[PDB]
């Protein structure tokens, strides 16, 4: 169905009433979230499908009717805006600049915004309005707090 | 059954509220894609 370019709310109504469990983009026919908002599980768009095409729950990314198409990356000294979409509340771009995560492998960028689980896969973006990354996989550091990586997957 | 719905553009909003810090933080990447807290 609804294939426009755009953030989109993941929702079910698998439990009480119908509750959202997370967030997407769609970008050139290709619908990307985060792997633990969906499992890998098969999605509506009206009276339209959308299959699983790629994922891997060690990246958190899944993608949907073709390959992972997001492969603008945060410049490591930059602002970023996160576009949140939080559950049964209006899209809102919020400035920040982003922390350090430092790894074994590298480091990733890390946004330090407090939001609920089904927030994730919100996208992060650059002053172009690219999609560097999506929100929803991080660390809860010492007072209870959320803080995410700026996810962002591979464009073969 | 999940479903999408539509919920905005995709454009940076000049003077949008600025909030959080840029810590940094020392962490671990296990298999199942769960960051935890080295310290
Ligand atoms: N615990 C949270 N507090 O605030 C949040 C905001 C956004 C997301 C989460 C969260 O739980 N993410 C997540 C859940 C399952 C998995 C992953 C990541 C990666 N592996 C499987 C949270």
């Amino acid at each position: 169905g609804e294939t426009t370019d755009g953030v989109y709310r993941v929702m079910t109504r698998r439990l009480l009433g119908s509750t959202q469990v997370g967030v997407g983009v769609m970008q050139e026919g290709v619908f990307h979230t985060m792997w633990h908002v969906t499992k890998g599980a098969a999605l509506r768009s009206g009276e339209g499908r959308l299959d699983p095409y790629w994922g891997d729950v060690k990246q958190d990314l899944v993608s949907y009717c073709g390959p992972w198409k997001l492969d603008a990356a945060w410049d490591g000294l930059s602002e970023v805006q996160l576009l949140a979409v939080p559950p049964g509340e209006r899209a809102k771009n919020i400035q920040t600049l982003p922390g350090i995560f430092k790894t074994k492998d590298g480091d990733i960028g890390a946004v330090a915004l407090d939001y609920p689980a089904g927030t994730s896969g919100s996208p992060i973006l650059d002053k172009c309005g690219r999609v560097i990354g999506l929100y929803g996989n991080g660390v809860v550091i010492k007072n209870g707090s959320y803080v995410s990586a700026i996810t962002q997957g591979k464009r073969e | 059954d999940m479903y999408i719905e539509r919920a905005g553009d995709i454009t940076w909003e000049k003077d949008a509220e600025v909030t959080g810090n840029s810590p940094r933080l020392d962490v671990a990447l296990d298999e199942s894609g769960d960051f935890s807290l080295v310290e």
